[PDB]
């Protein structure tokens, strides 16, 4: 299953992600350096914060409240479509899945 | 040596657990602990051992509790008995500079190669002991490496590093020591840069304003100590389960591409450190009433042995689907080392099984493992028949 990880400077990064991991986590996984995900996935730190494009903005199952008051805290300008990425899980319905990666984390 | 049952604490609820001594050691410390999650023991106990503290027994606990930083406070995080989040946001921010992924990944090859030299040196001996030829000198060599420190240091830096686990010298005069030998090096890297760890930590920026001198060198003495013992520790009960299971070192030499895989499955499994929290004010939680000031123990190595989280958790199973653990922690102050030591093990497992492929345990020894905050392994002679070795 698939996702596309855009980055600040218009650089893109194509990966196969398997189903249950989080966008967090292939992430670190693959050298995707603009996600940090200091806390190890469980919406402590917000350094793993993503831009979801639009069109998957309503596919992701919604934002718990954990997440949301961490979300308060991004370094990076917080959009309507700001999502924990350790909180968005992979699965078939999300092939194709594009999220835009803020300049900072920290 | 027990404590009186507060008041607050139910008889139904005491069980009688010393984690720095717990009854069933001798069949493996991880054993030892899972008798925390026998049938109709509760979620949540209290010892009287140690001062007298809560034990939490499940993942479900634990994760919740290390989540809930506003109840459960870091301030007191050890059994038997810091600062604040703007402050502790900035030390991670620097901590992942010196340790992150982007560093560590550029740092592979470097490890490659020390972890080979290492396992030459020791191959055609056909013995050793694994913990104090191998797991001891790999991290710290590590650290070396990381820091830019030249290669002449490592046995006065071994020695500091072991009286604060350990001769003659107390641990406060340890740690200063290691600070003293720092500290002249943080002076010469600073506004005059490199790329190790200690010229960026040197470097960095605290509320807008250089880092001094004295957090500097905590950064960096807190850097190297953290690395040790834990790696050192794991490695041992990791190579401790390959000599005894033939089967499982094969699985790793006729596909390498599982190793990655295996390691956290060899994290789950071996996982061994146990802190906690104390609690900042009285608290009910999962029926059960906490006081203020309660020390609560929440060990990270009991998550992954829960069955309710792992289905057979004492079976070590490569493939296993859905690997749950806590073993770097969980929450804020999840390991700041967790890229490393990952990179660490799966190097280790790499080049160790491609020029030692079989081994066992030294006829007659018995393995003694010890349990704490960080448990670990005493002693681990290895042997093998050097002829069936390869050198790469
Ligand atoms: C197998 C290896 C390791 C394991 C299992 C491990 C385990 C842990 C755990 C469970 C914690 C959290 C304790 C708590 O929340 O109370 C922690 C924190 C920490 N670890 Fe690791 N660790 C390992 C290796 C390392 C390495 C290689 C470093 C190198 C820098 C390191 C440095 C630290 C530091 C500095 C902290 C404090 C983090 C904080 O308070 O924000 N550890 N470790
Ligand atoms: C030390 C250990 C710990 O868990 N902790 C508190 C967590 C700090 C990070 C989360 C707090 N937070 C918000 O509520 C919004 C933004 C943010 O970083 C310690 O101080
Ligand atoms: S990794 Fe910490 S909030 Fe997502
Ligand atoms: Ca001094």
């Amino acid at each position: 299953s698939k996702v596309v990880y855009v980055s600040h400077d218009g650089t893109r990064r194509e990966l196969d992600v398997a189903d249950g991991v989080s966008l967090m986590q292939a992430a670190v996984s693959n050298g995707i350096y603009d996600i940090v995900g200091d806390c190890g996935g469980s919406a402590s730190c917000a350094t793993c914060h993503v831009y979801v494009n639009e069109a998957f903005t309503d596919k992701v199952p919604a934002a718990n409240e954990r997440e949301i008051g961490m979300l308060e805290c991004v370094t990076a300008e917080l959009k309507p479509n700001s999502r924990l990425c350790c909180q968005i899980i992979m699965t078939p319905e999300l092939d194709g899945i594009v999220v835009d990666v803020p300049d900072r984390q920290w | 040596n027990l404590a009186p049952l507060p008041p607050h604490v139910p008889e139904h609820l005491v069980f009688d657990f010393d984690m720095y001594n717990p009854s069933n050691l001798s069949a493996g410390v991880q054993e030892a602990w899972a008798v925390l999650q026998e049938s109709n023991v509760p979620d949540l106990v209290w010892t009287r051992s140690n001062g007298g503290h809560w034990i939490a027994t499940r993942g479900q606990l634990i994760r919740e509790a290390y989540e809930d930083y506003r109840h459960f406070s870091s301030e007191s995080p050890f059994i038997p008995r810091s600062m604040d989040p703007p402050e502790q946001r900035q030390f991670r921010a620097l901590a992942n500079q010196v340790v992150g992924m982007p560093v560590v990944d550029k740092l592979e090859n470097r490890i490659q190669e020390l972890a080979s030299s290492l396992i030459e040196s020791l191959r055609p001996q056909g013995q050793c002991n694994f913990t104090e030829d191998y797991a001891e000198p790999f991290p710290i060599r590590i650290f070396m490496l990381l820091a830019g420190l030249p290669e002449e240091d490592i046995p006065h830096l071994k020695y500091l590093t072991d009286q604060m686990t350990r001769g003659s010298m107390t641990f406060a005069e340890a740690k200063e020591a290691l600070y003293d030998y720092l500290i002249p090096i943080i002076e010469q890297r600073r506004q005059k840069p490199g790329t190790d760890a200690i010229s960026i930590v040197a470097n960095g920026q605290v509320n807008g304003r250089p880092i001094t001198s004295d957090e500097a060198k905590r950064m960096c003495g807190l850097l190297l100590v953290g690395g040790l013992d834990t790696v050192v520790n794991f490695l041992s009960f990791s190579m401790e389960f390959l000599a005894k299971s033939p089967e499982h070192r094969q699985e790793l030499i006729e596909r390498p591409e599982r190793i990655p895989a295996a390691s956290e499955e060899l994290l789950r499994r071996f996982s061994l450190v146990a802190d906690g929290r104390i609690l900042t004010s009285d608290y009910e939680f999962h029926g059960v009433q906490l006081k203020k000031g309660d020390q609560i123990l929440l060990p990270q190595m009991l998550s992954g042995l829960d069955e309710r989280e792992n289905a057979a958790p004492m079976h070590v199973d490569f493939s296993r689907q859905c690997v749950s653990h806590t073993t770097f922690g969980h929450g804020s102050h999840l390991c700041l080392g967790q890229h490393l030591a990952r990179r660490e093990i799966i190097v280790t497992l790499k080049e160790w099984l491609t020029r030692i492929p079989d081994f066992s345990i030294a006829p007659g020894a018995q393995i003694q493992h010890k349990s704490g905050i960080v448990s670990g392994v005493q002693a681990l002679p290895l042997v093998w028949d050097p002829a069936t070795t390869k050198a790469v």
